[PDB]
């Protein structure tokens, strides 16, 4: 329920430090942008296939809706 | 020396299994890290299983010069008894740094962090807090000695 009886953890050391000792944005770029590509590489490959076929399937409904508005030639007569 | 690293090795045992040294060393540990003041006095098992006698040679001969020793006795003692022992026995001890060298003391960083050692099987919990002192010749001292007078100490067997 409360901190305290939540779990039972042995032999597990944790190191902090200080935020004042340390910095807020230590190497924000130079180990942000590897992380974040890294992450775009492990999920792009899920979600892109599925939302270039909604654009697709977007563009062909547009498409075919203005063909379908364009005048038919068969009645020339 | 093997006989003695052995007694160090059970002694260290002994020593963790108590728990308010451990306590001790991880707060020295993580108060004074990246200085020498955060390694701990009986060191570690590897050094323990390491040192040999060429370096305990090097010590002796490095930290046991004359000026960084004090004789110091108390109560019946009779001082110029005490003094003219000391240039009998205990005179010319090394004198000589052997390459004109004498080591000195860096200043040591306070970071202020946490260690947390989590171990539910233990019946009881210790918890050490502190903050960076003055110093020993800082006139402070008597100061913060009065705080921690009033704060003060207690255990379960207080009668008050």
């Amino acid at each position: 329920r409360e901190f305290g009886n939540l779990a039972r953890i042995r032999h597990v050391i944790s190191y902090s430090l200080s935020p004042f000792e340390q910095r807020a944005f230590p190497s924000y770029f130079s180990k942000g942008i590897p992380n974040v590509l890294r992450r775009t590489r492990e999920r792009i490959l899920r979600v892109a296939p599925p939302f270039v076929v909604v654009y697709l399937i977007y563009t062909w409904g547009n498409q075919e809706f203005e063909q379908s508005k364009r005048k038919n030639p068969a009645m020339y007569e | 020396i093997e006989k003695e690293r052995d007694v160090i090795l059970r002694e260290m045992q002994e020593n963790d299994a108590s728990m308010q040294n451990v306590v001790f060393d991880y707060l020295h540990a993580t108060a004074f890290q990246g200085t020498p003041l955060a390694q701990a006095v009986e060191g570690p098992s590897e050094n323990v299983r390491r040192l040999s006698r060429t370096d305990l040679t090097d010590y002796l001969n490095r930290h046991y010069k004359a000026p960084r020793m004090v004789l110091a006795a108390a109560g019946g003692v009779e001082h110029q008894q005490l003094l003219d022992l000391a240039q009998k026995h205990l005179s010319s001890v090394s004198r000589v740094y052997e390459e004109d060298a004498v080591p000195g003391l860096t200043p040591c960083r306070f970071t202020g962090s946490e260690i947390r050692h989590r171990d539910d099987a233990l019946p009881l919990a210790h918890v050490a807090i502190a903050v960076e002192g003055p110093g020993w010749a800082n006139p402070d001292n008597v100061t913060l000695q009065v705080a921690n007078a009033i704060i003060g100490h207690y255990d379960c067997t207080y009668g008050g």
